[PDB]
């Protein structure tokens, strides 16, 4: 399909990889005894390996000639769960972190001892700001509009 | 109102916990730049600059020692708890030669359960190379319940040491005169601590370890072995194994000590069953050590008209060549903690290296000589600790010279006379270092270039120009002839390394005569050269710590400073700290070469398997003799060859070793950013980053500053040491566990 | 020999003069500051370039500036 | 008693009077060496130094060279002799250039007195200054020293080769 | 400008260039740099105050 | 318990607690839903 | 024992001057002390002052000035440093006008003073080929 890849559900090398891993795990399982915790752990390993391979097969995942899932990150929504949705999730979380950090910096920057409140965090104010970051996309595009997001010329510059 | 302690000196309060940097006069005002954060941790234990009173520094040091001992006790309790709960110690007891010791199981997350190896005995976990199983077996511990109780005792002891530290800083802190009773302290540490510890351990060995281990070697399973207390309440369970307890303590008090030859032997060699030292020999050794140390503890005058005064001993040791001699040394060592730390750390690291040597040379634990990973790990770890401690001793000698050295109090004594001719010492040490390096390494390079040019008869090899270590071979011959000639009451040599028979346990070689040829000559001279260069750097740091021809007032700049400026052609790293930094680098080099020599020589010419007919086949096959004489040989037949197990560990239970190999390479390369660069570039880059932050109104109030020059060097050396030592750690462990 | 220049931002706090290890700087009368004194560099032939002088300068970007130049046995700090 | 004292009663020199720097054995031993033996012209000093140096220099080249022989070989001896002679030539070249760039004097122990008496208001470093008063510290003296070193090196190398051949043949 | 006034530093070779500081005292004598300004951010040398000329400071509204 | 709570509000203790909590919920997500290469939806 | 009676009671160190301070220049520091105090040499170790005139020779001006700075801790202030060329060419150096450089003395002219701040320095491109 895309880039010459093929779905992993029809990739023979993918099933060969699964079979080889299961065979190695079973051979390891053979050298232990009865329902002893080592055998239980190896059986859990086998079950998890089978579940992971089955989930990857039924996941709209494209496999190359090596039988490994390749990620299609050109931007198409068909393979949108590989990069685009995790990209949105990370952008949300990281914007949350950056927004709460910036808000805390600007909030304790207007107190008597701004530097003290950076090594000794005001946990009440920190908790107040941190749970308010869920609106960071909206807060950012409400502070940029008001001109409160960017400094203009009070920023310092070197000699040249 | 005791005469030794002050009651309730410091109030137990949490107020100062909420004021970081309260100890320092400069840091107490609060952070203004990020340099304050780093200065906070760099001055935490520098008690000299926190108080102007030696008494307060001594009390802080005493409580810090208690905290450290509590940490050590907690670590030991954790080790015993892991042995009790997450180990295959019981399975290893019944099959020491076929079960690999494991005492740490790994949770099944993110696929990391592959690290749980097939250590044997129906167990999965990480193979343990600390030799705790062999130590516990030598202690007579035959059940995991005993390990649990030892862990509980360790936890109780750790809490006790924590309470002792709190008590002796906040409730009853000793006075300076108590700390300065070096005669009483030496008497107690020599008699009580050392001698009575040896005596108590000899008692434990004789009454618990001797019978239990004898029964274990006889084939008695641990379940039918009597509980250790039964060997004390019943004089018949121990009198069957050693038929001399039937006479009781009467032979001891009647001076008929020959009766106790059953369990106080002098045999030498190794136990043929376990491959370790005879535990009867060990008990006799500890008894003799106890008596010697108890006797040695009655030397210094403490509270009666009896004993020696160290001041009078030192002041009487003058000479024509040494002026006032040792006059003033007693005042130096009773008023400066740094001098005591220097001496103790240097001798402590040297002792650690000696311990490392004597460990593999004469394996003291049952079934530890045939556990090659344990032997390699123990040697390498102890040599590393020794090198670090020696560098620390040099560092604190330099610190004493900078800070606690008084010129007036040391007029024409040994310290003064050493400083007065420091040039001669350093110049001759420089010449010796150049001579040794030229010779050792250039003989290596000559061998390499002769081999590369197809001239095999021009090498410094055994089948070529030969450099036989005749002096060491003479000593080896003297030791193998000692039993019956110079040690007439010995039955076997102290170690089979000096010569004798091949000692094998379960077809695995425990010890064997270590032949010394031209390959050992070159590597020994390499060791001497590296040690001499490290000594050169550290001694130049100590002697030139106060002044020099460059900076006549270097003592006024302190122990730790980056430079005096770009003038005089450049005055980088003139400190004494910058000498403990370079000396750390050279100690890493020396110890790395030492452990490489040990690993290759043991794998190639000691360790291996013995055929039923007596044919010895080694791990590598004797390639050390002919291929360790060239740098290409070290690169190929040792590094490239034995790195195969590390690089091929992916997908196996040793994959963590490959991951740590790669990560240690990454950290070592990361160090070079700090070692090669300078502070100005990073400060000017932080300037633009701060511009961006200010543009987005997110510049922190604590102004971000690049790490200071000294801190940049410290970070570089710490990362370099961590990366190199971790790379060697992963390489050694994967190689010696795979094969 | 190195070059040492003094700038009128001098506040006459004398910290440069009492930090010079080779007696290069000295305090001379002036009328451009409250202290009525300004640093001078009349013995730059003894200047070693250690830059202790400008490490003790409290003014914003320094009032004493050391420009390293030609080297001499005095400026190289050679006891031999 | 103390066996280390400041050198010549000067506590500010970078030197000490140890039982090695200023011992009678050191005095006599250094005064019998060609470099300091009294009554020797610079040519004689150079000749003796060259003889001794070639004599002990032929040794390592012949014994450990690229053409060694566990038995006696004329080719090995010739190789060692040629290597020693060429090394002496290199050392003589170094001596010649060192003397060329170091001194500008033809008669010492006088010019110093002349400029200490009759004034030295000139470009200095030739009239004034002048380190050392030995005859070896002149352009003429060092030239003859190098010539003697070179000739004596050749002669001593040849003598040592002859001795090595005799020892290997008749013993 | 006077004591307590807020000024912007116009000196280019300044750790507080384009930044705002508080005037501590303006000297009335014939000194070259009478204006003494205190800042909240310490410079690279650790100081937080400096003397500025009359044309190197601009009062904030 | 006024200065102890202030000590717990210091940067190292707060960072250690936050990173321990963060690693904790990450590890537990990866335990309950392991081997997640793509978005579950 | 020593060449001169005013020398400090120093046992000599292999850190003193070398052949340079016999043909290029040597520095001498003189001072008078009330007590025979024990002080640390800038070169080697501990020396003993004379209860009176003290004279010390060094290879660098910095060594003499470090010794003088140490002397200030002994409440010694009258120390004076001279430069001696290969012959007896004595030149007073440190108390040049009899007043220490840290104290303002009349009769001193500013040397190396620029009537502008750092920002007034000319651009290097305009200082090419001169
Ligand atoms: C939490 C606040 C915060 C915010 C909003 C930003 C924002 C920014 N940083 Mg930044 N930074 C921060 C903290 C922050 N940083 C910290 C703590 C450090 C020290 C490690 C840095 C080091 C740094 C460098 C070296 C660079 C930036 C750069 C940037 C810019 C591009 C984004 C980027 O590369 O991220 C960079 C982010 C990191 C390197 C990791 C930050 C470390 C953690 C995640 C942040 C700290 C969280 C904090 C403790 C939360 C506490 C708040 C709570 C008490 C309420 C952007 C202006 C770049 C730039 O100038 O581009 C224009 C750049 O080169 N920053
Ligand atoms: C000081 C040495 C030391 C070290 C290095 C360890 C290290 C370890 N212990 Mg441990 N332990 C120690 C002392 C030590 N312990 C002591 C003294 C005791 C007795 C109380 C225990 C009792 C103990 C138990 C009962 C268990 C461990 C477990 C573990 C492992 C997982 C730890 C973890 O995820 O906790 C995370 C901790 C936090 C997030 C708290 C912050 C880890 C290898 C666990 C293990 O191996 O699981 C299989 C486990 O179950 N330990
Ligand atoms: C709850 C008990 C308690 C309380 C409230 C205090 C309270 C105090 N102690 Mg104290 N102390 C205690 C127990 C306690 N101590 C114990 C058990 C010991 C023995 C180790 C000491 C030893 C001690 C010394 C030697 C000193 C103090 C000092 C102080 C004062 C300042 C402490 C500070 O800011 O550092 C707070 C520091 C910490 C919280 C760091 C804890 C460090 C631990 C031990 C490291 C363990 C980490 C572990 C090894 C893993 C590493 C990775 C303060 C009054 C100082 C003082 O009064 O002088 C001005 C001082 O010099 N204490
Ligand atoms: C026979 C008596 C005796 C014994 C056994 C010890 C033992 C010890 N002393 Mg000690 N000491 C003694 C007498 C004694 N001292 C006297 C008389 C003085 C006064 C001059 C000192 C002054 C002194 C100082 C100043 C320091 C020590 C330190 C140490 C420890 C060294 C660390 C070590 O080797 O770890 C071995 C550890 C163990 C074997 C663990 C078990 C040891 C336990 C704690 C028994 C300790 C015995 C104790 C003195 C009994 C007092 C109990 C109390 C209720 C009165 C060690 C525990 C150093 C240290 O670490 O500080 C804590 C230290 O800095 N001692
Ligand atoms: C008995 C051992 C001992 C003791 C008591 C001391 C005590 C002291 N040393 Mg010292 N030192 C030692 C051993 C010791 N040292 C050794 C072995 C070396 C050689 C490396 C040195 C080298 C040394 C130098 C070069 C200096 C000191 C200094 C000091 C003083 C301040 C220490 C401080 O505040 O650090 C606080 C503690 C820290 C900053 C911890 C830093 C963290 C380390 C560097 C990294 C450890 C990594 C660890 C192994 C884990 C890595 C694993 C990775 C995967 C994460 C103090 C008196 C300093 C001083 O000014 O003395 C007056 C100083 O300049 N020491
Ligand atoms: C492979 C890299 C390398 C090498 C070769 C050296 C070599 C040396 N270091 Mg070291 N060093 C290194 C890395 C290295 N270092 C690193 C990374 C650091 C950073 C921490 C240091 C830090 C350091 C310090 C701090 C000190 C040294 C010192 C020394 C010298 C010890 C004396 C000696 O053996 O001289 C003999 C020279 C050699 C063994 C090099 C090879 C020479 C060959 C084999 C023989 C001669 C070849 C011949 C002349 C070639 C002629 C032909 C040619 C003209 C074409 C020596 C020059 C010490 C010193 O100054 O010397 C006493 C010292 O104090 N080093
Ligand atoms: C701080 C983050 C964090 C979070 C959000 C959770 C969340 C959870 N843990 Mg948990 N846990 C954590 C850290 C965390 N854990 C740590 C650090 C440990 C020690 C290593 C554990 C040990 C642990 C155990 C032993 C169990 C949980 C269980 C659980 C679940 C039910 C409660 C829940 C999903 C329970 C569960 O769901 O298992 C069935 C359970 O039995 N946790
Ligand atoms: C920086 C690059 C990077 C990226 C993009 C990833 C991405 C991924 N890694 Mg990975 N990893 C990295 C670096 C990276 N890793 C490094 C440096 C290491 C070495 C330590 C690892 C070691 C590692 C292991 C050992 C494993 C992964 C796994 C995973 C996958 C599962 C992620 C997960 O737990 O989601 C689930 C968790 C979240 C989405 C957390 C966010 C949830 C919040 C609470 C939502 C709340 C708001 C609504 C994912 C594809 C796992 C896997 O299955 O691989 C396919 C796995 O087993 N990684
Ligand atoms: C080894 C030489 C040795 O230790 O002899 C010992 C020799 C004798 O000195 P003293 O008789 O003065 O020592 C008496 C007291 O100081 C006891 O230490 O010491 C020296 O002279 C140091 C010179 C080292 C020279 C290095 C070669
Ligand atoms: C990069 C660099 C800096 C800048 C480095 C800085 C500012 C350090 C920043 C450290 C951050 C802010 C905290 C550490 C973050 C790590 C992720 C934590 C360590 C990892 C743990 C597992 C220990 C210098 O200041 C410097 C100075 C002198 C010589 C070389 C250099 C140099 O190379
Ligand atoms: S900064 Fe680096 S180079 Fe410049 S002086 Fe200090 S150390 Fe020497
Ligand atoms: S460099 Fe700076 S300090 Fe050193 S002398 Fe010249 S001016 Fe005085
Ligand atoms: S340094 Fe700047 S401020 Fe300090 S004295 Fe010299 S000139 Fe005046």
């Amino acid at each position: 399909d895309i880039g010459g890849l093929n779905p992993c559900k029809d990739s023979e090398v993918f099933q060969k990889r699964l079979a080889k891993t299961v065979k190695k795990l079973e051979n390891r399982l053979k050298k232990y005894e009865e329902g002893t915790p080592p055998q239980i752990a190896i059986q859990q390993q086998i079950t998890q390996t089978k579940q992971r391979f089955t989930r990857y097969a039924d996941s709209n995942l494209l496999c190359g000639n090596d039988g490994l899932p390749h990620l299609i990150t050109d931007g198409r929504w068909s393979h949108g769960s590989e990069f685009l949705l995790p990209s949105i999730l990370f952008l949300y979380i990281s914007g949350w972190i950056g927004w709460v950090g910036r808000k805390y910096i600007r909030t304790v920057g207007q107190t008597s001892n701004p530097t003290e409140k950076e090594i000794i965090i005001d946990v009440p104010l920190a908790i107040s700001i941190m749970t308010s970051g869920f609106l960071w996309p909206f807060a950012a595009w409400q502070e940029f509009l008001s001109g409160d997001l960017i400094a203009s010329d009070e920023t310092i510059t070197t000699s040249p | 109102k005791s005469t030794i302690v002050d009651f309730n000196p410091v109030e137990t309060s949490f107020e100062k916990w909420a004021k970081p940097g309260q100890f320092s006069r400069t840091l107490a005002k609060g952070p203004k730049t990020t340099t304050w954060i780093w200065n906070l941790h760099a001055d935490a234990h520098d008690f000299d600059i926190q108080t102007n009173s030696l008494q307060e520094v001594s009390r802080k040091i005493f409580s810090a020692h208690f905290g450290q001992l509590a940490v050590i006790f907690l670590w030991l309790s954790g080790m015993h708890f892991h042995g009790a709960y997450f180990s295959n110690y019981s399975a290893w007891l019944t099959n020491p030669t076929s079960t690999k010791p494991s005492a740490q199981i790994v949770w099944p997350i993110v696929g990391q359960e592959v690290l749980n190896a097939d250590v044997g005995g129906n167990f999965q976990g990480i193979q343990i190379t600390s030799g705790f199983f062999q130590l516990w077996r030598a202690e007579g511990i035959t059940s995991e319940v005993e390990l649990y109780w030892t862990a509980v005792g360790g936890l109780v002891a750790s809490f006790l040491m924590l309470f002792a530290g709190w008590f002796h800083y906040h409730k009853a802190a000793p006075k300076l005169e108590w700390f300065q009773n070096v005669e009483s302290m030496l008497n107690h540490h020599l008699a009580g601590l050392l001698g009575l510890g040896s005596l108590s351990w000899a008692g434990h060995q004789i009454h618990i370890a001797l019978p239990i281990n004898k029964l274990l070697d006889l084939g008695v399973s641990p379940e039918e072995i009597p509980l250790p207390y039964e060997f004390i309440l019943n004089r018949d369970l121990i009198a069957q194994l050693y038929p001399s307890f039937n006479k009781g303590l009467t032979p001891f008090f009647t001076l008929n000590w020959g009766e106790y030859s059953d369990f106080l032997t002098f045999k030498g060699g190794l136990n043929p069953v376990t491959g370790g030292l005879w535990l009867t020999d060990t008990a006799h050794h500890h008894l003799a050590i106890a008596v010697l140390f108890i006797v040695a503890g009655h030397m210094y005058k403490t509270n009666w008209f009896l004993g020696h005064s160290i001041k009078t001993i030192l002041e009487a040791h003058k000479g024509p060549f040494t002026g006032e001699g040792h006059k003033g040394l007693y005042e130096v060592l009773t008023t400066s903690w740094h001098a005591q730390l220097a001496i103790n750390l240097a001798l402590f690291g040297s002792l650690s290296i000696i311990v490392a040597h004597h460990m593999y040379a004469m394996p003291p634990y049952p079934y530890i000589a045939i556990d090659y990973p344990t032997q390699l790990s123990l040697f390498t770890h102890h040599v590393w600790i020794g090198g670090f401690c020696i560098v620390g001793g040099a560092a604190h000698g330099a610190i004493f010279f900078v800070r606690d050295y008084n010129a007036a109090n040391n007029y024409n004594n040994l310290i003064d006379r050493v400083i007065r001719h420091r040039d001669a010492i350093i110049s001759h040490l420089n010449w010796v270092c150049i001579f040794l390096g030229c010779h050792s390494f250039g003989l290596y390079v000559h061998n390499d270039t002769m081999r590369a040019l197809g001239r095999s008869q021009d090498l410094f090899s055994d089948n070529a120009i030969a450099l036989k270590p005749i002096f060491a071979q003479f000593i080896q011959n003297l030791h193998t002839l000692a039993p019956g000639s110079t040690a007439p009451n010995a039955l076997t040599t102290v170690s089979y390394a000096f010569g004798g028979d091949v000692i094998s346990v379960g077809s695995k070689i425990a010890m064997m005569p270590i032949s010394l040829g031209t390959a050992d000559f070159l590597v020994h001279h390499i060791h001497a050269f590296t040690i001499h260069v490290t000594v050169l750097i550290l001694l130049k740091g100590v002697l030139y710590s106060r002044n020099s021809r460059l900076i006549p007032d270097k003592a006024n700049l302190g122990f730790r400073f980056p430079c005096d400026g770009p003038g005089r052609g450049g005055t980088c790293q003139v400190s004494a700290w910058d000498h403990v930094f370079l000396g750390l680098f050279w100690m890493y080099n020396s110890i790395s070469i030492v452990i490489f020599h040990f690993s290759w020589k043991m794998q190639s010419d000691v360790w291996g398997t013995v055929s039923p007919t007596g044919a010895v086949s080694h791990i590598t096959g004797g390639n050390f003799a002919q291929s360790s004489i060239t740098i290409n040989g070290w690169l190929r037949d040792f590094l490239w060859s034995q790195a195969a197990q590390v690089v091929q560990s992916y997908g196996s239970s040793l994959s963590a070793y490959g991951l740590i190999f790669l990560g240690a390479h990454f950290i070592w390369a990361f160090s070079l950013m700090f070692l090669f660069s300078g502070r100005g570039y990073w400060q000017e880059l932080i300037e633009s980053i701060v511009w961006a932050h200010n543009k987005l109104k997110v510049a922190p109030s604590i102004q971000p500053r690049a790490l200071s020059i000294t801190q940049g060097r410290a970070v570089g050396v710490a990362h370099y040491l961590l990366g190199g030592i971790g790379t060697t750690w992963a390489f050694f462990l994967a190689r010696i566990i795979s094969v | 020999s190195h070059t040492v220049k003094i700038y009128d931002t001098c506040i006459g706090c004398t910290q440069c003069v009492r930090a010079c290890p080779t007696d290069v700087l000295e305090m001379v009368p002036w009328d451009g500051c409250k202290a009525g004194q300004i640093a001078s560099a009349p013995r730059t032939e003894d200047c070693v370039g250690c830059k202790r002088c400008e490490t003790a300068c409290p003014t914003d970007f320094l009032s004493v500036r050391v420009y390293l130049g030609g080297e001499t046995t005095r400026s190289l700090g050679l006891a031999y | 008693v103390s066996f280390i004292k400041p050198y010549r009663q000067d506590p500010f020199v970078g030197h000490l009077a140890t039982p090695i720097t200023t011992s009678a054995f050191t005095r006599a031993y250094l005064k019998v060496l060609p470099a300091y033996r009294p009554g020797l012209t610079p040519l004689s000093r150079g000749a003796e130094i060259g003889f001794t140096h070639g004599y002990f220099l032929i040794g390592p080249f012949y014994t450990y060279g690229p053409l060694r022989s566990v038995e006696f070989s004329l080719t090995s001896l010739a190789a060692g002799l040629l290597a020693a002679i060429t090394l002496l030539l290199i050392l003589t070249v170094g001596l010649s250039i060192y003397g060329q760039v170091t001194y500008d004097v033809y008669d010492n122990a006088l010019i110093v007195k002349l400029v200490r008496q009759m004034v030295g208001s000139e470009r200095t470093q030739d009239l004034p200054q002048i380190k050392g008063t030995s005859e070896l510290d002149t352009v003429l003296g060092w030239q003859k020293f190098s010539e003697g070193f070179f000739s004596g090196g050749l002669i001593g190398s040849i003598v040592a080769a002859v001795g090595i051949a005799l020892y290997s043949t008749y013993l | 400008i006077q004591k307590g006034s807020t000024v912007r530093i116009l000196r280019k070779e300044s750790y507080w260039y384009n930044e705002s500081g508080t005037v501590v005292v303006v000297d009335q004598s014939k000194v070259r740099y009478p204006v003494l300004v205190r800042f909240t951010k310490v410079n690279y040398a650790g100081t937080n105050t400096n003397n500025f000329g009359l044309n190197e400071v601009e009062e904030v509204v | 318990m006024k200065d102890f709570l202030k000590y717990l509000s210091t940067a190292p203790v707060l960072l250690t607690a936050w990173l321990t909590f963060t690693a904790g919920f990450v590890i537990e997500i990866n335990r309950f839903y392991p081997d997640a290469l793509t978005f579950p939806f | 024992k020593l060449k001169q009676s005013d020398f400090p009671k120093f046992e000599g160190s292999t850190g003193g001057w070398l052949s340079a301070a016999k043909n290029e220049e040597k520095y001498v520091i003189i001072w008078t002390s009330k007590d025979a105090s024990l002080f640390e040499m800038p070169t080697g170790g501990t020396a003993k002052m004379n209860a009176g005139n003290n004279v010390a020779y060094f290879a660098r001006k910095e060594q003499c000035l470090a010794l003088g700075s140490q002397l200030r801790g002994f409440k010694i202030t009258n120390y004076k440093i001279f430069r001696i060329y290969p012959p007896l060419d004595i030149t007073l150096l440190h108390p040049f006008d009899g007043v220490f450089p840290e104290k303002v003395n009349q009769g001193r002219s500013p040397v190396g003073k620029r009537d502008a701040s750092i920002g007034g320095n000319p651009n290097p491109a305009s200082l090419k080929f001169q």
